[PDB]
């Protein structure tokens, strides 16, 4: 079952990406 | 009292102090495009002022030039991001149709992942704008088709509980 990432979880992922940069 | 030299000096000082610059990664992480609406207005704030005869500074003129060049690209990018955000909210609010729209979602996410490495100075930024529009355009159409079809199936299944008890 492929499900779109929630806004919160996708944005926590993007936060993790931005913070490490 | 009517002299407006002070207004022009104050506006030029404020914009110079802000030191607005568009250079940077085209997106940042909610998804955002690093292109605020204000960068458009400064270009217009120069366009009228040149008619009024005020000698606008050269750096302000260069910033207006970059704003004018990157504004249509920024509109295409922010329109794509806004369309993706609203459509994603619509899909999340209706969990039934998540499975059917999985392909468009992964396609647009892959295009965004490709574009994270880009910069406003990249020549490939303009071809990416071409790429994202087509994929987002397809995603909107197929989603629209499913909503029409899915409601019909929802009505038809709803018909079964209340329909007459005969095989035909």
């Amino acid at each position: 079952e492929l499900a779109a990432e929630d806004e919160q979880v996708f944005l926590m992922k993007q936060q993790s990406l931005l913070a490490k940069q | 009292k009517l002299n407006t030299q002070e207004i022009f000096d104050d506006w030029a000082r404020k914009v110079q102090q802000r030191n607005l610059g568009v250079s940077g990664r085209i997106f940042a992480i909610k998804l955002k495009v690093n292109f605020l609406p204000e960068i458009i207005t400064l270009s217009k704030e120069v366009r009228n002022l040149k008619w009024l005869g005020f000698r606008v500074p050269l750096a302000i003129v260069n910033k207006a030039h970059q704003a004018n060049q990157l504004y249509p690209f920024a509109i295409s990018l922010i329109e794509s991001v806004r369309t993706y955000e609203r459509t994603c909210e619509k899909v999340e609010e209706r969990n039934t149709i998540s499975l059917l729209v999985a392909g468009l979602k992964k396609e647009v996410q892959a295009l965004i992942a490709e574009g994270i490495a880009l910069v406003w100075e990249s020549y490939k930024l303009d071809p990416y704008v071409q790429r994202l529009a087509e994929t987002v355009f397809n995603f909107q159409e197929k989603v629209d088709d499913l909503l029409i079809i899915e409601e019909k199936i929802d009505l038809e299944v709803r018909s079964l509980e209340t329909c007459v008890y005969d095989h035909k």
